[PDB]
């Protein structure tokens, strides 16, 4: 059951069945995996946090954040000796690729093993031991911004939740911006504190202006300033009390504030049109509502008129709706084939006229039909009308109408698994009745000269009793 | 029906008592957020409001054992005491009566909670939810001012809370000089109430707006925290609003941009096939009137026939089976024969000085007028010789196709007419299968003479 | 030719024919009456800025501007003088009503003349010489606003330009955004100078904080300090150098930037509507021709079928266009047949097969033919196929294929006025032939079971002679 | 073609040279406007690299009379020198002459011109319009890369264009001290001339984006008069650009909002019809397979299936003439029969471990393999013997359709696999129709034994 296996986003659950499941070999699509992945992925919203943190800041890689990088590089530690036995898929086979000796080097001849192990190192935690100090200076920050490398990781959640219908296509995509938006808050607010930071001179800065003592204070304080700039900003208020202020600060804020042109219209255009799509269905079922009402008002027609036309409109809806639903037409006559032989297999081999037929002639049948579904009062076979089709009902109702000139008289009622427009078919005459359902209705449909040859040329078993049959009823 | 002395769910004194109740909601909105950013006690002008508020409400709440519910699972009425009773007590029972409690008796309680407690009245906010959903799927009411006054109520409800909050944060703080509001008005523990309002409201929509002056910013590090999930949640607010804007405007021009899209083909058409100069101008006449005509619901059907055919016989009996029968024609032809004559028979409107009916024409179809009028000119040596007039209930062109002979005066309108068209075929069907037709053609002699 | 002479919205010209100009009347849609209300839409223009401008300046109607205001106050006083002159149309009769007693008192009855009276009221220049001074204060400067009762003809021109199609949608549209903009940037940043003009301390408003002797200067520094206020807050940049200092100027301005949140969503959601429909034709087009190159580039087909796959996609998207120009078939049965009358007369008339017929079943034929166009290398017809229908070629070209099972040859080449499917249909045998186009062409369709009954029960003046013609075929 | 030493439009080194005219471009539409607002004679630096530039230019408005060019009105490409050289002499002749003059030789002629003289070298800006034209009508260039990013020059020519009016106001004023540059650092005049851009670009966008700070604003009335219309653009600017941004989000998500459109059809649709847990997921399997076969060019028969039967023909014979050749039954039947055999065969794809073809099942299809590889088990009551395995470029099925008999083994795939899928009635119509068909029965009876 692979590809049905490997649709779900969260994995699903493996039993004792062992269809592809061989000794030491974890399956990528296994429920424990996919929660194994999902708690690294919930670690990366933290160390792409605690990496642009400590860049920036500096005064924070002394103290309890460093015994919290070193749990999280150890768990990113495991994934690779464990990366060595997880399965894989081709993209040109499709194969559940199992083998321990060709897994062991598409990792390796791949950047994701040089660049897991470049992230995992604790560089700044062999550096503390191996020397006397914790690193320092402008350039040596630049180290663990090799820890955004893992944000592949919710790269790939938020691209295996866009694909799974089970879950809600506004809350992820929506989510997918508030991530993105926040993390960019974040490293833009660290960068320009970055850049006071490491100024010469330390009161022609941006935070140096309004707190003069900013590099003895807290962290949390410049932390809470740089957000606050970073989002005046961003948002667009712009106060204007925390500015650029040196050339160097003024450089980085309207490259900022360029790109906050793109994230923000980007974000518009994503939020109008999932409110856009979110109304695109409803108000088409509210433009054919809108016009029955002026209608019946316009008029001064009863109200049991506007609760019939209505109606009537709720239910071919319904049936364009439930008509949609026809996806089985560009699979395989094989897969196709095999649902319709569950499907309509009893209706056709029971229907009065296909009572002595071969059994290939049954299966070159059923193999053909298309199902089409009705509205509950609309006519499918207009009376002296040219034998075109046949239908055979699978649920549902009709009538058989039989027109005077002046009147309409229901002859009979038909229900399920019995054909109806058959007369003028099997006769070759203008069709002498007037089929019009009764109930929404769903009828396989047998058309002339593709029934006619199939029952003619083809075959030689069925023969001279068919007529008897039809002569029968 | 009922039992003696009992409500119901749609009753009309219910709706309206129920709107009162929303009107009440919609004064503890705006004073549930201001009594606790801005008071500490209650206050007269207030502490007598807010209990009479509290009266109706607990009113409210004593009669919601007295009123039906309806089944989503069943959809019967369910008006019986013992169950009703139940389902009010199942979820919303004391949450209903927190919010109607005199703070003045919470305060007895405790001190340091009137300003928090009254804070949960906010519950019985679910009404204004109740009542925008009703709204907004009922058909009575334009979904553009139904739609478009919500955002204006919870835009203007994020506005002043957070104007409540934000001076809170200010009027709880220790040495109020540096805050937002006092680092502007040094003096602001001493001021109208009402300045203070206007100067938190006037933060709150520069905020909200993005304008931000720059006046009136956060000091503190408390303030600035409040500042960041304030614009944080503006963000996503406004970016709701500028989305169900578009939703609103692009489904608002349809019918127009619908318009020109037709005069536009009507003209691409008359150019390819050289049509002379009095032929396009009849057909951009007849597609004109078609808007006038069908912006009303005078003429409808790009939709309407899209019915079942005893639906549109039904709706075209109704609106022409008066007419049809004062007619001189089917005086006593029969009692189905004028059903089904009325039944298939296609009404059509015409433009002012329009003939419809040809002098030396093919005498292909009969009009039957049903309002405007018209008169019956004939094209001689001496032309413009007008015969008659005939008003609306009448029939024109019966004599060319009760005999099949070329018609003999032409018809034209004088006013914006509406007719029903009858084939010859099809008449001539539907009375062929019939014996009646007698009487239709002593009619017409006895009309002769 | 009424309703067409009203559709243009400047006028048309109206020349000696005379059908409905009578003595001492103008008509509504005369050109030279359409340029002279264009003329007094654009003093519309002007009389809005000055009206506003002397609410809140006051020491402008003084100057040059009183003079102004009385030659604009004529050209709309003798527009009083000719509404008596001018037709109208009903919208229940839709007749050019051209009587005077009849025009002379649906003005009167109406709002718009007694609005028309009481705008062309030069009050303040009555004022000016019945007293000694100008009008002065708070409230006698509310009289000039009656004069924005003319903005009624600038919503006019903005609503008969949206319906002719010989102006451009999305100038005219645009505009409406730009004029509406402009004059309300204009009219808030009257309304708050008029606020700090009459406030008791002159320093305590949102100019007298920069300008202390802001009274004192010209009017125009005022207008231009008014206007840069109003235009930083409608565009939400908001430097805050000028900004609200009392409560009557807070209150006024958050009323003023919560009226901009719907303007400025409303100006977007335009222009992003009219960038969305400027663009869903050329999106089909391009959707279509990107998926031909990524086949003829997946696969490396020759250049030469993708100049084919190509051309003949445009050509089929050419039909599937002008198959929509298809206004004619909601209009009456009289205007659709007296329009088919000639285009398809001469080609029904002459078919060989309508040659002896009566007049009257002529134009019975010719009163239903719908024609349809099909693209260069369709199949209308498949060999052994139910003849259902029969074919007339109006221009354009066709060919008849017999297939031998391994083949198709062309047997013959038809070109305009020639029926193709007749055989199938006149004999009621499955149709012996296979007519498939080749080049662009346009049929009109004869279906059967209604061309059979039509030319079988109803006349009786046509027989046995059709029969002759077609065994001379 | 073309007379001896002579030029084209579409050749190669033209096609080079002027995209070397376009980064040439791009150097003056920087330059230009910093020499008007900036500078007021020729410094070193400029002096030269703007001869350099003009020197280029010269010599391509001199190469015009030497290029081909297109009629829109034939389609001919002329190449006459005595009909393109007055062509090129009808508009841009002398407009790109003084386009390209020294400007130390408009000194000469008159100061006080320098920086407006070189302002009406943005006339050769034409060709970016070009350029951008030809890019977005070409399909080799992704359109959402394209239009995107000529609305970033423009935006950033906006930004740069009103950053040296605005200083040109400020430089231009007596006492700079009241400007609004002359305000913020007194000492302007003599500062780095990369500070001045600096700070007029950090004006110019905070402006443009609508933060505002509030540094850098306008102190006069004349820099009032330039920033009210500077707004203005901007307003109309920006609307255009989130205008153009929604253009290219709603059209660039829907390949995918047709997936999950699809896989929940598929399962209402086996929800309706209780299809057993083993229909279901060979639904969706086959429905998968579809995404990633068809989001490349392997798979595509929404459109291509729309065109006519003589161009689907051709490409199912060229795709598939080389592999239905070398067949073992087809040996040496004819010419066209394998034409039309190979003209009407759907291809299909396979999932793995997907059989096709059941055993005892009746005789329907049989296929041809293109690629991937599959093997013949037989279900026996000792299932699982798998006998033998096909390869790409073998034919299955052919046994039960050529006598029809039940087919004998089952085939099921062990890799994404592709087959030609052939109809028995369709096969034995063009079959029946010629005489080859003894060949194929003795190659039949020959791989027999
Ligand atoms: C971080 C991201 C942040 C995300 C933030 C996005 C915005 C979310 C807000 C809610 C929202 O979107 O709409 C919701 C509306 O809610 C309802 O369904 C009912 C609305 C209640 C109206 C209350 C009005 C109070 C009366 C006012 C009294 C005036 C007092 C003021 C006097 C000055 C849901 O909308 P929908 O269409 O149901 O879907
Ligand atoms: C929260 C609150 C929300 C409120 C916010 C809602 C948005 C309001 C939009 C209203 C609007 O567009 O008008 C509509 C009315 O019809 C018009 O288009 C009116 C046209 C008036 C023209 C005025 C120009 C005067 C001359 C100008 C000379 C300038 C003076 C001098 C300047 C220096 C148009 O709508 P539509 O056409 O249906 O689309
Ligand atoms: C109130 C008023 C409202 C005014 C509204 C304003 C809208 C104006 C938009 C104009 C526009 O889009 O052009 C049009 C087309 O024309 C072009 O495509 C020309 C492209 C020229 C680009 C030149 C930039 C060179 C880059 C130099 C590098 C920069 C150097 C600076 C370095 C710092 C429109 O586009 P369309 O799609 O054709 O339609
Ligand atoms: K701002
Ligand atoms: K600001
Ligand atoms: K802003």
């Amino acid at each position: 059951s692979v590809s049905s296996s490997l649709l779900p986003a969260f994995g699903t659950f493996i039993e004792d069945d062992n269809p592809s499941s061989k000794p030491f070999i974890v399956l990528h699509f296994d429920r424990r995996y996919r929660l194994w992945e999902l708690f690294l992925v919930i670690l990366v919203g933290y160390s792409a946090w605690a990496s642009l943190f400590e860049l920036a800041f500096e005064k924070a890689a002394e103290g309890a954040l460093l015994t919290i990088d070193l749990v999280v590089d150890f768990f990113f530690a495991v994934d690779i000796i464990l990366t060595f036995f997880v399965s894989y898929l081709d993209n040109t086979t499709y194969l559940n690729v199992t083998d321990h000796k060709l897994i062991a080097k598409r990792y390796l001849k791949s950047v994701a093993f040089v660049m897991d192990v470049a992230s995992t190192l604790p560089i700044q935690f062999i550096y503390k031991t191996i020397t006397g100090d914790v690193g320092r200076g402008q350039a040596f920050g630049f180290l663990n911004l090799l820890r955004l490398w893992r944000l592949r990781r919710v790269a790939e959640l938020f691209k295996r939740l866009e694909k799974d219908a089970h879950f809600n296509y506004f809350v992820i995509r929506v989510i997918k911006l508030l991530c993105v938006t926040i993390f960019w808050i974040h490293l833009a607010g660290c960068i320009l504190y970055w850049i006071a930071y490491h100024y010469p001179r330390p009161t022609d800065t941006w935070i140096g202006s309004q707190v003069e003592d900013f590099k003895e204070r807290s962290v949390w304080l410049g932390y809470t300033y740089s957000m606050y700039w970073s989002i005046v900003t961003l948002t667009t208020v712009g106060y204007g009390d925390l500015h650029a202020v040196n050339s160097r600060e003024k450089t980085f804020n309207m490259f900022y504030m360029l790109f906050n042109i793109g994230l923000t219209s980007y974000i518009i255009g994503i939020m109008t049109n999932l409110v856009v799509h979110g109304a695109l269905r409803t108000f088409a079922m509210r433009s054919a509502i809108n016009d029955i009402l002026r209608y019946t008002s316009k008029n001064r027609l009863p109200d049991t008129m506007r609760e019939q036309m209505l109606a009537h409109m709720q239910l071919k809806f319904k049936t364009a709706e439930l008509r949609q639903e026809e996806v089985l037409q560009d699979l395989p006559k094989a897969i196709r084939s095999s649902i319709n032989q569950h499907l309509f297999r009893s209706i056709i081999e029971e229907a009065y006229l296909f009572k002595g037929f071969p059994e290939g002639l049954l299966v070159q049948l059923v193999s053909q039909i298309q199902a089409e579904y009705f509205p509950p009062k609309m006519e499918i076979i207009l009376q002296n009308e040219i034998p075109t089709d046949f239908y055979v009902i699978v649920s549902g109702g009709v009538d058989i109408i039989a027109s005077k000139g002046v009147s309409e008289q229901v002859l009979a009622k038909l229900g399920p698994g019995s054909m109806a427009g058959e007369i003028g078919v099997v006769f070759n005459i203008p069709q002498p009745f007037t089929v019009r359902t009764r109930r929404l209705s769903q009828v396989i449909r047998i058309g002339h000269h593709k029934f006619k040859e199939m029952v003619q040329s083809d075959n030689d078993v069925d023969a001279k009793m068919i007529i008897a049959n039809f002569m029968t009823y | 029906k009922l039992r003696r002395f009992v409500v119901s769910p749609y009753d009309h004194k219910y709706r309206i008592w129920e709107a009162f109740l929303v009107v009440l909601v919609v004064y503890t909105a705006w004073v549930s957020p201001f009594e606790f950013g801005f008071l500490r006690k209650p206050r007269p002008p207030l502490s007598i409001t807010d209990n009479i508020v509290n009266a109706f409400f607990a009113i409210d709440i004593i009669m919601t054992f007295f009123v039906g519910y309806l089944d989503k699972s069943t959809y019967l009425i369910v008006d019986d005491r013992k169950q009703i009773a139940f389902k009010y007590l199942r979820s919303w029972f004391l949450l209903d009566l927190v919010s109607t409690i005199p703070s003045e008796a919470a305060m007895r309680i405790s001190s340091q909670s009137y300003g928090l407690f009254n804070m949960l009245r906010l519950w019985r906010l679910r009404r204004v939810g109740a009542l925008f959903a009703r709204l907004e799927k009922d058909r009575n009411f334009n979904y553009f001012w139904v739609r478009c006054a919500k955002l204006v109520c919870v835009t203007l409800f994020a506005v002043h809370c957070a104007a409540c909050f934000y001076y809170l944060i200010a009027a709880r703080n220790s040495n109020p000089a540096k805050t937002w509001i006092g680092a502007n008005v040094a003096n602001f523990l001493e001021e109208s109430l009402w300045m203070r309002y206007v100067t938190s409201m006037y933060w709150s929509i520069t905020t909200l707006t993005t304008v931000g002056y720059g006046d009136l910013h956060p000091v503190n590090t408390k303030e600035m925290i409040f500042d960041i999930f304030y614009m944080l949640f503006n963000l996503g607010l406004t970016a709701y609003l500028i989305g169900n804007m578009t939703n609103l405007v692009v489904h608002g021009t349809s019918r127009t941009r619908n318009f020109r899209d037709t005069i536009q083909a009507a003209s691409n058409f008359a150019h390819r096939n050289h049509l002379p100069p009095r032929l396009q101008d009849q057909m951009l006449a007849h597609l004109c009137l078609k808007y006038r005509t069908d912006s009303e619901g005078l003429q409808q059907q790009e939709t309407l026939d899209a019915l079942p055919k005893a639906i549109r016989s039904s709706i075209s009996h109704f609106l022409f089976y008066s007419l049809m029968d004062k007619v001189y024609l089917f005086r006593g032809v029969s009692n189905d024969l004028l059903f089904q004559l009325v039944s298939e028979m296609k009404a059509e409107y015409f433009p002012p000085k329009e003939d419809v009916i040809l002098q030396n024409e093919a005498p292909t179809d009969f009009y039957i007028l049903v309002n405007g009028t018209a008169d019956l000119v004939d094209v001689d040596t001496g032309t413009e010789s007008i015969v008659r007039e005939v008003k609306a209930g009448d029939i024109i062109g019966e004599i060319g196709v009760l005999c099949y002979r070329p018609q003999l005066f032409t018809v034209r309108t004088k006013r914006l007419c509406q007719l029903l068209r009858m084939n010859r075929t099809t008449f001539l069907n539907i009375i062929q299968a019939n014996v009646g037709d007698g009487t239709i053609i002593m009619n017409n002699l006895l009309q002769h003479l």
